C-alpha cells in the first residue's frame, strides 16, 4: 500500500465526523425533551 | 506521518571493494 | 484529543524505531573497528616484510 498513514488519518477523521454529528443530535434531542416537558406541564 | 525517514548508508567492505584483492609480497 | 492520542502513539513508536537504527550503527561500528585492527596489523607486517 502506498501512503498508508495519510489514509489511516483520513479514515480516523471520517469516523470522527460521524461521531461529532451524532453527539450534536443527542444534544438537540435532550433540548427537545426538556422543552416538551415544560410544555406538557404548562398545558 | 509518511516519509519521515533518516537514511543510513551501508557500503560493501571486502577485499575486492578495497583494492586488496590479490595482495602479495612474494613471487 | 483523538488527534493528540494518535500523534503521541506515533511519536513514541518512532523513537522506539530510531533506537534500532542506533543499535545497527553500533554493531557495524564494532565490525569496522575489528577490520581496522586487522588492517593496521597487516600494514605493520608489510613494513616488516619490505
Amino acid at each position: 500500500t502506498t501512503d498508508p498513514l495519510k489514509a489511516l488519518d483520513d479514515a480516523i477523521a471520517s469516523v470522527d465526523k460521524f461521531r461529532s454529528s451524532l453527539g450534536a443530535v443527542q444534544n438537540r434531542l435532550d433540548s427537545a425533551v426538556t422543552n416538551l416537558n415544560n410544555t406538557t406541564t404548562n398545558l | 506521518n509518511d516519509n519521515q525517514t533518516i537514511t543510513i548508508d551501508l557500503k560493501q567492505i571486502d577485499a575486492k571493494t578495497l583494492g586488496l584483492d590479490g595482495f602479495s609480497v612474494k613471487n | 484529543a483523538n488527534r493528540f492520542t494518535s500523534n503521541i502513539k506515533g511519536l513514541t513508536q518512532a523513537a522506539r524505531n530510531a533506537n534500532d537504527g542506533i543499535s545497527v550503527a553500533q554493531t557495524t561500528e564494532g565490525a569496522l573497528s575489528e577490520i581496522n585492527n586487522n588492517l593496521q596489523r597487516v600494514r605493520e607486517l608489510t613494513v616488516q616484510a619490505t
